[PDB]
């Protein structure tokens, strides 16, 4: 999840985007 | 341990600013 | 105070409502 | 040690949600 | 390590509101 | 640099403002 993927190291913008609609 | 609900914040901050006119989910596992 | 308890655990919306006016 | 500092605004933006016309008070004791 | 990266978010908004109209410099070393 | 000073310790209100224009 996000969560995990994303507030233990830093995520670009490219790596957030895997979460949009 | 508030960190990661805190670093939730931030998340859909950002996600609605990525995402735009697409929305997003947010899904905590 | 609000601190103390809302920054150590996750607070509901409940707990945060005591804070109120 | 500013990790009570950035949850405070965290906090005081929930309360504000939270409390809508009653408003509140914000007291780091 | 997003703890910092979390921080700066703070620090931008917190230097809007000091600085004003003339504006920051924002330069992660 | 303002990472360095004002996230190892809190910066006042008159330490922010040296990163000001
Ligand atoms: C619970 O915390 C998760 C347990 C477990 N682990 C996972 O990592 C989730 C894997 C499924 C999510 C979709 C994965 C997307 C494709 C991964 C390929 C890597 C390429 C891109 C890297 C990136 O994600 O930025 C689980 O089974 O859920
Ligand atoms: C300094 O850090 C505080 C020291 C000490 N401890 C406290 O916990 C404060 C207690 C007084 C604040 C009002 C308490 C409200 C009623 C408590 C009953 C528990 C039921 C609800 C639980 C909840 O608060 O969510 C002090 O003396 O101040
Ligand atoms: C890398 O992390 C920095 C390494 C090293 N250390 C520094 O501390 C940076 C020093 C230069 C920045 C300008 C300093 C301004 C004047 C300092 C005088 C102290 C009075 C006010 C105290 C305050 O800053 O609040 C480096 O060489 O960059
Ligand atoms: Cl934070
Ligand atoms: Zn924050």
């Amino acid at each position: 999840g996000i969560v995990e993927q994303c507030c233990t190291s830093i995520c670009s913008l490219y790596q957030l985007e895997n979460y949009c609609n | 341990f508030v960190n990661q609900h805190l670093c939730g914040s931030h998340l859909v901050e950002a996600l609605y600013l990525v995402c735009g006119e697409r929305g997003f989910f947010y899904t905590p596992k």
